[PDB]
């Protein structure tokens, strides 16, 4: 349900970048064919799980208008925390890394130095958080590291104290989450052998 | 723009409140792990309101977010007779943090609409609110679902923030 509203809102800001506009339109159309409150819906299969519907967002993050990057980071964070973006086999890239690791890399890639918009900065920190910590999806440990890195980068090189203390916070939370998951994975290993 | 933490145990109604405040409607929620942050405008004041999850395991992190907090909306389930002691002890703990010395406290005695609800007075006593030192604070009977009491609580918070050294 959220999907439709957000995609139309995606069309509104700018068409000077025509490729982005077109990709949003195609994804919206496929949604209408599959169909044949404005915040995102519940997990169940009845709702057609939006996976490769993703691509207009990769645009939204690499768009320049920081209010639309900020928008993208937001709605991603939402639906991924709802369990709507489970991820799949490597797409348009070499294997040894699932599609989840791809979206995370594209949210890490919205932050480049202190210059970047702070609304975006925070949105990143937030998306990065509910990503690592989603009950629903596992991560390649290198993608974990990249998440951690981008966060620590925002923490050190920010110049917006809010985003500093929240990046410090999500930093703690993320590290503690992933560490605990590694702990009981190893303890199940130490017991299944038995 | 002012900083608000919405805190309180898991299932209290924190998230429901946040989005009821932002977009004026009730939405369906999940347990907030990590956080939600949204910007809320009320009676023409701009608030950055942060909703954090209340799950047992994710409570220790609340303190990481206390920095530069103008006000805490502390949401308590009025029907949860079982863990109000926990609400008390967790509130006691957070008000000891130096970061929050300047902070205004608003207690949402939430889920008032429900038959099993404790009275506003009973809850205040339960939380040891009258025992509060140097806190500007008030308690409010609320329903996030029905929209009950929210505007009253917000009017109070807004007027109270309009009080500068
Ligand atoms: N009857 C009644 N039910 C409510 C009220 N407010 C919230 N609820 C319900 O109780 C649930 C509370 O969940 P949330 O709003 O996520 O509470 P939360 O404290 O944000 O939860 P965490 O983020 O997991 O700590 C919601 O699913 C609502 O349907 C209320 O005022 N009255
Ligand atoms: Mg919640």
């Amino acid at each position: 349900r959220a999907l439709e509203k957000i995609l139309a809102d995606k069309e509104v800001k700018k068409a000077h970048h025509s490729q982005l506009r077109k990709a949003c339109e195609v994804a919206l159309e496929e949604i209408k064919a599959e169909t044949e409150t404005l915040p995102p819906v519940k997990s169940k299969t009845n709702f057609i799980e939006a996976d490769k519907y993703f691509l207009p967002f990769e645009l939204a993050c690499q768009s320049k208008c920081p209010r639309i990057v900020s928008t993208s980071l937001d709605c991603l964070q939402k639906l991924i925390a709802y369990g709507h973006l489970t991820g799949n086999a490597p797409d348009s890239t070499t294997p040894g890394k699932k599609l989840i690791d791809r979206i995370i890399e594209t949210i890490c890639g919205c932050f480049q130095g202190p210059q970047t918009d702070e609304g975006v900065q925070l949105q990143i920190i937030k998306a990065l958080l509910t990503a690592v910590t989603s009950q629903h999806i596992e991560i390649h440990e290198g993608t974990v590291l990249q998440a951690v890195r981008t966060c620590y980068n925002i923490y050190l090189a920010s110049k917006n104290l809010i985003n500093q203390t929240t990046a410090k916070a999500t930093l703690t939370q993320m590290l503690n989450v992933i560490f605990a998951r590694m702990e009981n994975q190893a303890l199940q290993e130490a017991k299944q052998m038995e | 723009e002012m900083r608000i933490l919405i805190l309180g145990l898991d299932g209290a109604g924190k998230t429901t409140i946040l989005y009821r405040l932002q977009v004026g409607e009730v939405v369906t929620t999940i347990p907030t792990i990590g956080f939600n942050v949204e910007t809320v405008t009320y009676k023409n004041l701009k608030f950055q309101v942060w909703d954090l999850g209340g799950l047992t395991s994710i409570r220790p992190y609340w303190r990481c977010y206390y920095s530069n907090t103008d006000a805490v909306i502390y949401v308590v389930d009025s029907c949860d007779r079982d863990r109000i002691g926990i609400s008390k002890s967790e509130l006691v703990a957070m008000l000891e943090e130096e970061e929050l010395r300047k902070a205004i406290l608003v207690v949402f005695a939430n889920k008032q609409d429900m038959e099993q609800a404790m009275t506003s007075s009973e809850m205040a006593n339960s939380l040891g609110l009258p025992a509060l030192k140097d806190r500007k604070w008030q308690i409010f009977k609320t329903s996030a679902t029905k929209g009950t009491g929210l505007d009253e609580a917000m009017e109070w918070l807004v007027e109270t923030l309009k009080s500068r050294q």
